[PDB]
RNA sequence: CUGCAUUAGCUAGUUGGUAAGGUAACGGCUUACCAAGGCAACGAUGCAUAGCCGACCUGAGAGGGUGAUCGGCCACACUGGA
RNA sequence: GUACCUAAUCAGAAAGCCACGGCUAACUACGUGCCAGCAGCCGCGGUAAUACGUAGGUGGCAAGCGUUAUCCGGAAUUAUUGGGCGUAAAGCGCGCGUAGGCGGUUUUUUAAGUCUGAUGUGAAAGCCCACGGCUCAACCGUGGAGGGUCAUUGGAAACUGGA
RNA sequence: GUAAACGAUGAGUGCUAAGUGUUAGGGGGCCCCUUAGUGCUGCAGCUAACGCAUUAAGCACUCCGCCUGGGGAGUA
RNA sequence: GUCGAAGGUGGGACAAAUGAUUGGGGUGAAGUCGUAACAAGGUAGCCGUAUCGGAAGGUGCGGCUGGAUC
């Protein structure tokens, strides 16, 4: 029933043995003059068999602690 | 460089309005004429013209005196900016000198008036100021 | 500044300094400290006592104390009122106010609190001057 | 009263006759003290704000914190904020029982509702700042149905304002509506007050 | 009209001995009924400085557009570095002005309205700076005349 | 959701994987082995200060200041470990 | 045996604080004489001081009134609202350039920003509005209203962003 | 690696009366028009004033640098 | 037997207080020496740099007008 958080994102580190850094990339306002303003988050995602590569966006899912900083699965690559 | 149309057409205005010029020529666009209509149908200009030359075209505002000379236009002002842009609710819609002057405001429903705007219920990116 | 400098370096308002500084500070004896409270006045001991000339344009033989309080600060503190009964030694209150004549005296002593002596013969504004109603 | 000092003296200060007979103004129309004769000098608008404040003030009888209060509350009413308030001050139970005419002054009334002789809706009130309401009724306390003071101002037939109906036979007055500015006293610019309290 | 004396001051001009003093004055005059204007008088002695700045003021009033005793619209008048920034207010509201301002706006009638000296305090630039806005205020049938509209129009 | 760059580098169980143990529970939570990763000018690291919030004071507002009483949450019980 | 109510006696027990040169409401006399002293700032005091001390009078408050300390305001004096940089403080001595910021005209498309609904939630108490109860008020209770940069979900496509 | 390194005036872009000199060009009949500079005078507008004024200090939009009383001190 | 508080030893880091003495800074008077600046300030001044001199300053080189009678 309940669903889990989705974010798409661009995959910019995979170094490591099947785990992809996603970077995903958001426009917070300053609280007072009101501008909009660049903010990346990079989320350690899931990769279980390497599919993903260094440069394709692609969807993770928020899931159960799977490491000590992997929060994340991979869905699908929907570009690349 | 060039860097807000809708400043540079607004500031001709102003410039063409203190000198008492009666018209005015200006590279066009698509906004810059919904802009004009708008300001011909509220009466802050007399007429606007559309040339569908080479390149990007012309537009043509004259503009409107009233008797003993004086301006219908009082004055302008770019409020959404390229350097920061402003958007408002339907509720939060500003008047413009208490209601005696028009916000342009480019909306969903196209680009209207501020009293368009709360009369439909809606909001967008307040372009201009005119009084 | 543009909208863009005003993000990048947001505006920063100037910082404002206490005109009583001695009375914003305690003092930990056990931890031998100091402590940032702000009292209304401070309880010292007048290390000192005696006469300054202020000054230009005025003169005359202004009565002030070194005092040292009780966070271990020492001040000098005018002395109001006609005539007073202070010495070395003495315990009195110091509360804030600077007197504009004397250059470094930046407090004022209570009168009719600890030591000080009420002023003998006020009778206006006794209150400020720590004076029973003569009746 | 909790002011007990010179009525006539006040009258003199801020222009004005509080009791309303004129008394005080009739023989010595200028200042107290030593410098009130021979006094020409002018006041500045915040002299003239402060005694039209004043002069409200002392005419019913209020400290300054009440006042205050009650000028907060009345502009924490709908409608115009001086009006209001001047309608709220009258509508208190000393100036509606100075109205009625239970006393000749406003201070015998205040002092009257102070000892209890006076009753709303037939219970007792000892409290002179009460504020009245449309369709209450005023009444006396039976053992002071005959009280010399209250019979003798009843006996001078004094006007009764529109908004209050009263009936000297049973002593029973009641509040019928809310007062309007011309009922209430034109001697007061309830501008210069309300700007006083903006500064 | 009614006037008012806004500020005297006793100004010097330097000679070879002594100095030279005389007494400056400004007067503001109003009709209250939407009438004001201003004026500077220079006199030896202030009855005199005033008279003649109440000819000045006389001689120059400007028309003051109203709403029910408050203006049509907030207005910013600005002169040299004087600047008053003016709003309607509704009724009881009084006039919240200090200064000069107050002087001008009660005697062009104004009773309700809020206000705010932004810029320099010098009477007679605040006292310039409250009549331009006044002068640049507008009305609505006034600019639906100007537009070539009706005020239902104007206002939809 | 805080100040400082006259704090620019930090990190080696550290980042990931495999296996095992462990816990109510996932997980470097811990331990062996394989790789060199991971964080950081979008301010890491360091230093200084601080219980957080509902709220409270002030201001026309935008904002600025505060975190008594009362309620919620967290932390602690002479200091440290079990 | 507290509140409260009933009956009797007496104006009799119950007024002080600061200020009065401008700001800022309130002035005269005497004493002192750049001394004694006052002072928030401008300043006041050297012999006829509305500024010192006392007195009378006056003003503002009143069971409080003043002083001190601290915060916000006034301060547009960090300026988003809402300031500036020729001479008042302020254009780097000047280039080449990275990141970032911003960006010419038209059409199609997307719906991240933007706009508009629904649903959940934003405890209670508190601020605000109304009503009700203590003789009134403070106070107490009830019902509204508001408070998100909040979350999911359906719509719009001019503008910014992506294609 | 600093100068009163100055026009004590950041860069880019567009719009807003005119008169007149000069440098390098271009087009049309000694004259007219025009592009880019370099000077002087001068409206509107701006400025506290002085002054600026199509080579803005005017009207606007983008980005950058810089200021927040004097001294201490461009010092520790 | 592993882990393990406290404790011990060691070389570093940081912070505060204090220290013979010393540097310039401000303040205070009616002190001493000169007179550098403001007028053509009696050698126009000022900016950077170098050097010299009790001191202000002088001189050299370049720069500015925020100077220049006839
Ligand atoms: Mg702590
Ligand atoms: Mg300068
Ligand atoms: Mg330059
Ligand atoms: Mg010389
Ligand atoms: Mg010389
Ligand atoms: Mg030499």
């Amino acid at each position: 029933r309940n669903d889990r958080k989705v974010y798409v994102g661009k995959v910019v580190s995979d170094k490591m043995d099947k785990t992809i850094t996603v970077l995903v990339e958001t426009y917070k306002t300053h609280k007072l003059y009101g501008k909009r303003v660049k903010y990346s988050k990079k989320y350690k995602t899931h990769d279980e068999n390497n599919s993903a590569k260094l440069g394709d966006i692609v969807k993770i899912q928020e899931t159960r602690p799977l490491s000590a900083t992997k929060r994340f699965r991979l869905v699908e690559i929907v570009e690349e | 460089t060039m860097t807000d149309p809708i400043a540079d057409m607004l500031t001709r205005v102003r410039n063409a309005n203190m000198v008492r010029h009666e018209k005015l020529e200006l590279p066009a666009s698509n906004i810059k004429k919904e802009i004009a209509e708008i300001l011909k149908s509220e009466g802050f200009i007399k007429n606007v013209e559309y040339v569908e030359d080479d390149k990007q075209g012309v537009l043509r505002l004259f503009l409107k005196y009233g008797q003993n000379d004086e301006r219908v236009i009082t004055g302008l002002k770019r409020i959404s900016k390229p350097g920061l842009r402003v958007y408002a609710k339907a509720s939060e819609m500003p008047k413009v000198l208490n209601g005696l002057g028009i916000a342009l405001v480019s909306t969903s429903e196209g680009v209207i008036t501020d009293k368009e705007a709360r009369k439909r219920n809606v909001g967008g990116e307040i372009i201009a100021y005119v009084w | 500044p543009t909208i863009n400098q005003l993000v990048r370096k947001p505006r920063q308002s100037k910082i404002k300094k206490s005109d009583s500084p001695a009375l914003n500070k305690g003092f930990n004896s056990k931890k031998k400290k100091f402590t940032d409270l702000n009292s209304p006045q401070k309880r010292g001991v007048c290390t000192r006592v005696g006469t300054m000339t202020p000054k230009k344009p005025n003169s005359a033989l202004r009565k002030y104390a070194r005092v040292r309080l009780s966070n271990n600060i020492e001040i000098n503190a005018y002395i109001p009122g006609i005539g007073h009964n202070l010495q070395e030694h003495s315990v009195v209150l110091v509360r804030g106010g600077r007197v504009k004549d004397l250059p470094g005296v930046r407090y004022h002593i209570v009168r009719g609190a600890l030591d000080t002596s009420g002023v003998d013969g006020r009778r206006q504004g006794r209150s400020l001057y720590g004076t029973k109603k003569p009746k | 009263a909790r002011f007990r000092g010179s009525n006539w003296k006040k009258s003199r200060r801020l222009g004005i006759s509080l009791s309303g007979t004129g008394k005080e103004l009739e023989k010595r129309p200028y200042a107290p003290g030593q410098h009130g004769p021979n006094q020409r000098k002018k006041l500045s608008e915040y002299g003239l704000q402060l005694r039209e404040k004043q002069k409200l003030r002392y005419l019913y009888g209020m400290t300054e914190r009440q006042f205050r209060n009650t000028f907060d509350i009345a502009g924490k009413k709908f409608g115009v904020h001086g009006e209001n308030f001047m309608i709220l001050l009258a509508s208190r139970l000393d100036a509606v029982v100075y109205s009625l005419g239970l006393a000749r002054t406003r201070r015998q009334a205040r002092q009257l509702v102070n000892h209890g002789h006076i009753l709303v809706d037939g219970k007792r009130v000892d409290i002179p700042s009460y504020s009245v309401k449309p369709g209450q009724t005023i009444s006396v306390r039976e053992k002071s149905q005959k009280l010399n003071i209250i019979v003798e101002s009843v006996e001078i037939n004094n006007f009764v304002p529109e908004y209050l109906n009263f009936d000297a036979d049973s002593l029973t007055g009641t509040f019928v509506r809310l007062p309007e500015r011309s009922e209430l006293p034109a001697e007061i610019n309830e501008q210069l007050i309300v700007e006083y309290y903006s500064r | 009209f009614e006037e008012r004396v806004v500020t005297i001051n006793r100004v010097a001009k330097v000679v070879k001995g002594g100095r030279r003093f005389r007494f400056t004055a400004l007067v503001v005059v109003g009709d209250k009924n939407g009438r004001v204007g201003f004026g500077t008088g220079k006199a030896q002695e202030v009855p005199e400085a005033i008279k003649k700045a109440v000819e000045a003021a006389k001689k120059d009033l400007v028309v003051v557009p109203r709403v029910e005793g408050t203006t049509p619209h907030t207005i910013t008048g600005r002169y040299g570095s004087g600047s008053v920034f003016m709003k309607p207010a509704a009724p009881g509201t009084g006039v919240i002005a200090g200064g000069p301002v107050r002087a001008v706006l009660e005697l062009a009638g104004i009773t309700d309205i809020l206000s705010k000296s932004l810029g320099s305090n010098t009477p007679i630039n605040m006292v310039r700076a409250t009549i331009d806005g006044l002068q640049n205020l507008k009305n609505a049938e006034d600019v639906a005349k100007l537009r070539g509209k009706t005020v239902e129009e104007l206002y939809n």
